[PDB]
């Protein structure tokens, strides 16, 4: 808006948007519990 | 782990003089047989009856379940 | 008996009464189904910080900044959204200055900061840099 | 009894010596890390060949931080050595007090615990690594088997002493 | 990728139904035996 | 493809912890029984 | 049997109170559905943060129809509370009639059935939901555990009474 | 005993001598490997 008040813009030729860039970045010891949900384990114990 | 489990099972099943004719059938030879039969999913002729012996049996059963299931699942991928 | 049955082992006793055998049979069926579902892909499961702008706003460990003069700094300046107002409030008094002279300098600062810096820039430039060597940056959130 | 106890003493000393050597030496792993072929132990890497053959450099160790701390401290191999030493001390002191039957049981428990901590240390080492293994790795692996066999022997002696005492 | 309780709740229902059925059978047998003993 | 010791190191830790727990339980019972025998 | 009877009475009261609190309160699920961090229960949804802190809505619970109806009516947690109350009543009445042994058996059966219905209610709740779990959910779980233990104690007392009578 | 071991079903007897236990153990290892290889893709062969 602030630029449009002093210069004329054509119709957009490419879309965009503010985004977030971060640096990029093996299961735990208890990875054997992964195949079943935590609720399933609780109900199995019960 | 098999060696350690068998040794600990024999120890906790036979060391104490206050349970002793043997109190059970869990000498070192029979402890090794029990552990091998548990791991191979082939059943067992005998089973522990004390609390500590049953703890050893339960942790061994959990271990062999996880390990054998992992082996079979990964072999299915290898094949 | 119940433990050895689930672990797919078996014990030295077995129920001999009708009700005990009903209990054993239903526990055996439950064990069959549950263990077959568990062990189907056990090996697969064994071998396998910021999600949005509010995550950046609510934390302090990772610093963020924009270009010195551009549309993004102005967007954060006049924004009336609470999260963006807080983000601009942090940026204005951030020391050292988080505003960068160039996009490339900000990307280099992100790469060299070991995950302690996040750069807010246009999506097109982020998409370009993401797919270039050394491929050590990524875009988070929408 | 005499032959059994001689076997127990010899096995205890052999296990202690094997574990101490495995901890103290540097031929645990043959890896091409530092990128020249190198033999690495618990505490340092020494260049196996090349220009600077024989130069030794201390290991640079630094959920995951805990594993690296445990591996760097090597608390489990040293604990296994210490427990083996205590078991040997119990075996040696059992002759001095021939009527105290619980000293033999203490020695058996010490040897079994030393073997278990040896297992834990081996697992921690192999996990923290993530090539081939040297003779110091297989000295500690051999020290586990003897310690478990000597632990079985000491428990049998404890049972035999009480079986005799019951009659 | 994990399995959810909604996928395997039917086996839990079957298990609890079987437990209830076994309890009912045991109680029925106990009641019949007790009544027969009382008659005797 | 071949899963390694790091993938399954937790179950080994649990196994050794259970062995230690069983030894501790057995030794606690032995000490209690010895105290009872000595008092008696 | 005095210690066992005291433990059974205390456990019955504890299980009943825990289940009643769990049914009554509104801290079962820590979801985000209004979307500002609402804590839910079996019948209400209250906002833990935002401009509406302290306002509690009414949960709209509407094969699939049967599951929705059972979750809405909460027949199983309420039935578990009722069965726990009946078991406590049997425990209390067994003191006045010390010669009728079947009352303690009825108490044990009621406690076991209450635990089973608590299992069913937990299954129905979790299935109907599909976030975290609040202290009412864990109060219900602890009530199940205590109900099972108290049922075991009551059955053991029944067996002891009949064995003593047989002797 | 051997048939029950192969079917992974077990029987009411088990060897008690060292040599009999060696035979049982090697048969158990053989059964584990062979059955794990056989049952990996059994339904795939049934359907095709």
């Amino acid at each position: 808006l602030v630029r449009e008040e002093v210069i004329d813009f054509s119709k957009p030729f490419m879309s965009l948007g503010i985004s977030i860039m971060i640096k990029k970045p093996k299961p735990g010891v208890f990875s054997f519990l992964d195949p079943l949900a935590y609720e399933i384990w609780m109900c199995i114990v019960f | 782990a098999y060696i350690g489990v068998s040794v600990v099972l024999f120890l906790v099943s036979r060391f104490s003089p206050y349970e002793w004719d043997p109190p059970n059938e869990f000498g070192i030879f029979n402890s090794l047989w029990f552990s091998l039969g548990a791991f191979m999913q082939q059943g067992c002729d005998i089973s522990p009856r004390s609390l500590s012996g049953r703890i050893v049996g339960g942790v061994w059963w959990f271990f062999t379940l996880i390990i054998i299931s992992s082996y079979t699942a990964n072999l299915a991928a290898f094949l | 008996f119940s433990l050895g049955a689930f672990m797919q082992q078996g014990c030295d006793i077995s129920p001999r009464s009708l009700s005990g055998r009903i209990v054993g049979g239903v526990w055996w069926f439950f064990t069959l189904i549950i263990i077959s579902s568990y062990t189907a892909n056990l090996a697969a499961f064994l071998t396998v910080p910021i999600e949005s702008a509010e995550d950046l706003a609510k934390q302090t460990e990772i610093a963020y900044g924009t270009l010195d003069s551009g549309s993004t700094k102005e967007f954060f300046r006049r924004s009336k959204i609470a999260v963006y107002e807080k983000m601009w409030s942090y940026m204005k008094s951030a020391e050292p200055s988080v505003f960068t002279k160039t996009t490339a300098d900000g990307v280099a600062r992100v790469r060299k900061s070991k995950g302690k810096f996040a750069f807010l820039l246009e999506s097109t430039m982020n998409e370009y840099i993401e797919q270039r060597k050394p491929c050590d940056t990524m875009k988070v959130g929408g | 009894r005499g032959v059994q106890m001689l076997l127990t003493t010899v096995g205890a000393f052999a296990a202690f010596s094997l574990m101490t050597i495995a901890v103290g030496t540097d031929y645990w792993l043959y890896s091409r890390g530092v990128e020249v072929m190198t033999h690495s132990g618990l505490w340092r890497t020494c260049c196996l060949e090349g220009n600077f053959k024989g130069l030794c450099k201390q290991i640079d160790h630094f959920a995951e931080y805990f594993l690296r701390a445990v591996r760097a401290s090597s608390i489990f191999p040293i604990l296994s050595v210490i427990l083996l030493f205590m078991g040997g001390l119990c075996i040696a002191a059992s002759e001095f007090y021939k009527t105290r039957h619980n000293i033999i049981l203490s020695a058996g428990i010490f040897f079994v615990s030393a073997g278990l901590s040896n297992i834990i240390g081996i697992i921690v080492y192999i996990s923290a690594n993530a090539y081939s293994y040297g003779w110091s790795f297989y000295f500690g692996a051999l020290s586990f088997i003897i310690a478990e066999m000597v632990g079985v022997l000491a428990v049998h002696m404890f049972i035999d002493r009480h079986k005799q005492l019951r009659a | 990728s994990a399995l959810s309780l909604s996928n395997v709740a039917g086996v839990f229902y079957i298990l609890v139904g079987g437990l209830g059925l076994a309890m009912m059978v045991a109680l029925i047998e106990f009641c019949y035996k007790s009544r027969a003993e009382s008659k005797r």
